């Protein structure tokens, strides 16, 4: 930002969850046909609100 | 000899006072755009408020 005043310049990291990403847990199990995830391929899962879909 | 105009007391003569300059801005002045943008100034300052306060178009 050019409009700022001081010189110490904060640059917030794009996303949170830094604390993790060192304790990856892999859940393996079956799925129905409603889901849109490709079978037999690991995929990250962010939150809970989009697992039914 | 001074023309003479009318009043609740007869036919009095009149005149003009000098423009002082004070006189609060009255209802005519109050405007939406003119104080909607003025109310942006009540916000704090910092890297979170600087660019939004700069780009506020009305």
């Amino acid at each position: 930002d050019a409009l700022s005043d001081g010189f110490v310049r904060l640059c917030i990291d794009p996303s949170l969850n830094f604390f993790g990403e060192g304790c990856k847990i892999l859940v393996e199990g079956q799925m129905t046909d409603d889901g849109s995830a490709t079978p037999d391929a690991v995929t990250c899962v962010t939150s809970e609100l989009d697992i039914i879909e | 000899m001074n023309v003479l105009i009318p009043g609740i007391d007869g036919m009095v003569s009149a005149g003009t006072l000098e423009y002082t300059g004070c006189c609060p801005p009255s209802f005519a002045d109050v405007d939406e755009c003119t104080l909607a943008t003025a109310f942006v100034g009540l916000l704090p300052s910092g890297p979170l408020w600087d660019r939004p306060k700069y780009e506020a178009i009305t």
